[PDB]
């Protein structure tokens, strides 16, 4: 066993296409569980400004009832079998992937077969989840990071459907009538746009038969989103009874495909993540988390590579008190700038085995691994194998990185979202000026 | 007497935009000129009387010089 013997020895991810345009995928390996879902291509992309937060709803009504399953009646099938029905929606993807035991397979996909096509939209279950969507909304006003993340995307994506939240305005949770979910679900639920992915113990031969037979009645065989902008710009939420500030600094990233997401993936892992729950404190390689070690000017940060299709969002994101935001935005950017201008080759290798052991780890489990299948067969157009990553990072050289964060962050404008004591923080001028090294 | 603790405020929101991105001269003629204009008229009824009573008395005192440095009751 020498590792890469281990990933030629990954059992492969079997793809095949219906006639309706289902891509059905599967990763039989060993277990007697599986994860199996249905990969829309829908989301807040797709939304216009009246339609926003129309994917949320669609969630939220989704498992609970359908035609055939009246109401609990899905519930009740769920829990007696033993399985867990779950479903997330981000803001250009959409699933419901319901894990189970693997002897009881093809129930499930007749159940997942219930709800991305024959959903129920109950007006009255359409008012209690109206409710319940405000309330939740309320909720994550709470939650800071989700938040800051949102100003994020409305900052740079300004005048674009990215900018759109996943959850939609409050305006609009009230709005939202019957026919423009039926609409919706009749519009971005469309068999092209399906990903039908199961993980663990799950014959690919069965699979395709149980698509055949519950996913046949679909649609045939136009709303294909618009490239968007980056915007430079920020959002200064200044609120100072927030304990913490958080703060969110991003740039132009990759796109989906776009090889030179390994390469910055790699960068990002050199900066690393952390917090103060952590162990060795001022001993981390990574400048950052020493010297927040040393200090105590950091409360919790990581680095954030959130990539969409056509763009996507490079940067860090962190939380601190009031008085040490702008010792955070110096040393960030002084390490944005030192990998920029002189990489060096241990780091480097640092990131490469960093960005090695998170793809590997990240990889167990039948809920991560169906999860891969289903994004990698819409973002990248395929199962990326995990020898191909390896091939990818091997490569990968301080040179490398040296010029991809040269195209990247040198002398970029950057988006900039902070939520509390935010006075601190340094304007969009010396933030933009970070950007560029009079030393270099 | 440095950021950080400057005073208290909440509930504010502040939009922004890089400078590379917007105009550095946006509409200097065309709403330039109106403002111009109408902080003119802001002030000036207040601050030109001082000044038009010294023109007056400019006037007044060196043409009064002229007339004292002349010849008459010889
Ligand atoms: C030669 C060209 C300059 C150069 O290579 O500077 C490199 C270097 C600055 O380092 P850097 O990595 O380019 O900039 C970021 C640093 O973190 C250093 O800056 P910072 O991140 O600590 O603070 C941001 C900002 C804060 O502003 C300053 O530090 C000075 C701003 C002065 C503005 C003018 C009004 C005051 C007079 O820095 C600057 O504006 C540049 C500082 C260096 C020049 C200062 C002398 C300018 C004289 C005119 O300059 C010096 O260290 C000073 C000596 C050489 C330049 C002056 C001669
Ligand atoms: C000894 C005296 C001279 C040396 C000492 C000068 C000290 C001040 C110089 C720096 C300074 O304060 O610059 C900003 C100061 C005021 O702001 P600004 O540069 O006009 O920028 C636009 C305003 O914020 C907003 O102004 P706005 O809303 O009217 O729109 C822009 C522009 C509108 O201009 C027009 O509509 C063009 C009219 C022809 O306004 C102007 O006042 C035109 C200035 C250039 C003529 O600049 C000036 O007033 C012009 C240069 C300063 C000397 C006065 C010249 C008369
Ligand atoms: C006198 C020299 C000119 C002073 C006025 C112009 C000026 O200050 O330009 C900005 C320049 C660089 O400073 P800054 O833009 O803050 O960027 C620092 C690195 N991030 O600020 C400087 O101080 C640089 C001056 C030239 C070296
Ligand atoms: C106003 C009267 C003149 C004031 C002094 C102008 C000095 C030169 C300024 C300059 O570089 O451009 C001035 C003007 C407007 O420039 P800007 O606001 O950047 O918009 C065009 C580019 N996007 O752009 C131009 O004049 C030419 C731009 C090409």
């Amino acid at each position: 066993a020498t590792y890469a013997q281990a990933l030629q020895s990954v059992p492969e991810t079997q793809v095949s296409q219906l006639d309706n345009g289902l891509r059905v995928a599967s990763e039989q390996s060993s277990q007697p569980t599986c994860t199996v879902g249905v990969w829309i291509d829908a989301g807040s992309r797709y939304e216009n400004e009246k339609n926003n937060g129309a994917g949320y709803f669609v969630e939220h009504l989704a498992f609970k009832g359908t035609k055939n399953r009246p109401g609990s009646a899905l519930e009740k099938e769920v829990e007696s079998m033993g399985a867990h029905l779950n479903a997330y929606s981000t803001r250009e993807h959409t699933a419901y992937y319901i894990k189970a035991l693997s002897k009881d397979l093809p129930k499930a996909v007749e159940l997942l077969a219930d709800i991305v096509q024959n959903c129920s939209l109950e007006d009255s279950q359409i008012e209690k989840e109206r409710d319940v969507i405000l309330q939740e909304l309320q909720e994550n006003d709470s939650s800071m990071r989700d938040v800051v993340f949102d100003y994020l995307h409305a900052t740079a994506f300004q005048g674009t459907p990215l900018a759109q939240s996943v959850e939609g305005p409050s305006e609009n949770v009230r709005k939202l009538s019957r026919a423009d979910l039926t609409e919706y679900v009749s519009q971005h639920y469309k068999a092209p746009r399906m990903v039908l992915a199961a993980a663990g113990g799950v014959e690919h031969r069965q699979l395709l038969d149980l698509a055949q037979k519950h996913f046949s009645s679909l649609s045939g065989t136009v709303p294909a989103f618009t490239p968007c902008r980056f915007t430079g710009s920020e959002i200064r939420h200044r609120d100072d009874a927030l304990p913490l500030a958080h703060v969110a600094i991003a740039v132009e990233g990759p796109g989906w495909a776009n090889p030179d997401n390994v390469p910055l993936q790699v960068a990002n892992a050199i900066i690393g993540h952390y917090d103060s729950t952590y162990g060795g404190g001022t001993h981390m390689s990574s400048t950052l988390a020493s010297v927040a070690a040393t200090r105590k000017l950091c409360q919790s940060f990581q680095t954030f590579n959130i990539c969409y299709a056509e763009t996507g969002l490079l940067g860090a994101h962190f939380v601190c008190d009031n008085m040490s935001i702008d010792d955070m935005m110096f040393f960030l950017q002084g390490q944005w700038m030192r990998l920029c201008t002189s990489a060096t080759e241990s780091e480097v290798v640092r990131g490469k085995n960093i960005l090695r052991n998170a793809l590997v780890s990240h990889l167990d489990g039948t809920t991560p691994v169906c999860e891969d299948i289903g994004r990698s067969l819409l973002t990248y157009g395929r199962r990326i194998p995990l020898a191909e990553w390896e091939s990818r990072i091997a490569e990968v050289d301080a040179s490398v990185v040296r010029e991809v964060c040269s195209k990247y962050f040198y002398d970029q404008c950057p988006a900039v979202a902070g939520l509390g004591p935010i006075e601190q923080l340094p304007d969009y001028n010396r933030i933009r000026s970070g950007m560029f090294w009079l030393r270099f | 007497r440095e950021f950080g603790h400057l005073t208290r405020m909440r509930h504010v929101i502040t939009y922004s935009l890089s400078p590379f991105e917007q105009r550095a001269f946006p509409h200097y003629f065309t709403k330039g000129i109106p403002n111009v204009l109408r902080r003119t008229r802001a002030c000036i009824l207040r601050v030109a009387p001082p000044f038009v009573v010294f023109y007056l008395v400019y006037t007044w005192g060196t043409q009064e010089f002229e007339k004292s440095k002349r010849k008459n009751p010889a």
